[PDB]
Order: C-alpha cells, then sequence, then structure tokens
C-alpha cells in the first residue's frame, strides 16, 4: 500500500468512468434504456417523449 | 381546411390521433397551431336514401 496516492487517483477516475457508462442502462422514467428499442417500437409523437 | 366527416371521426381531427381519417384522409402534425371547428350538418348533408 505504499503507492496508494497514485492508485487512489487511478481508481477514482476508473470509478467515475464506470459510473458514467453504467448510467446509460438507466431508464430515467422511459419505457426502455435502449434508444434503438424506442425508435424501433414507437412513432415520433411518443418516441420524442 | 374544410371537409365533411362522420361524427365519431370528429375526435380524429387532432394531433397525435390514429384511425382512418387521421392515418389516411386528414393527418395533422403534432406541433399543429390552429383550431378545429366542427358542427353537425345533418340538415344540410343528409338525404333519405
Amino acid at each position: 500500500s505504499a503507492l496508494g496516492k497514485l492508485q487512489d487517483v487511478v481508481n477514482q477516475n476508473a470509478q467515475a468512468l464506470n459510473t458514467l457508462v453504467k448510467q446509460l442502462s438507466s431508464n430515467f422514467g422511459a419505457i426502455s434504456s435502449v434508444l434503438n428499442d424506442i425508435l424501433s417500437r414507437l412513432d415520433p409523437p411518443e418516441a420524442e417523449v | 381546411d374544410s371537409f365533411v366527416i362522420r361524427g365519431d371521426e370528429v375526435r380524429q381531427i387532432a394531433p397525435g390521433q390514429t384511425g382512418k381519417i387521421a392515418d389516411y384522409n386528414y393527418k395533422l402534425p403534432d406541433d399543429f397551431t390552429g383550431c378545429v371547428i366542427a358542427w353537425n350538418s345533418n340538415n344540410l348533408d343528409s338525404k333519405v336514401g
């Protein structure tokens, strides 16, 4: 654990990127987290919402 | 814009509607700005046969 100061920085950036990428799996109230499924299933009046 | 439709189809003259008059006769856009004025014309458009 001697080089913890540098490893902590690497870990914080890795966690930040992993968190950002994992947010793409969230629905945020939408019917699906996948944009392609929404566009494949819905027409613009509902798809835009 | 002016036309004659059936009374049950009066509801179709709106943004975001589906059916036969909307999908095939008089489609309105979803960002439509305007007024849909309609009135019963049985005394003008009906005939016995």
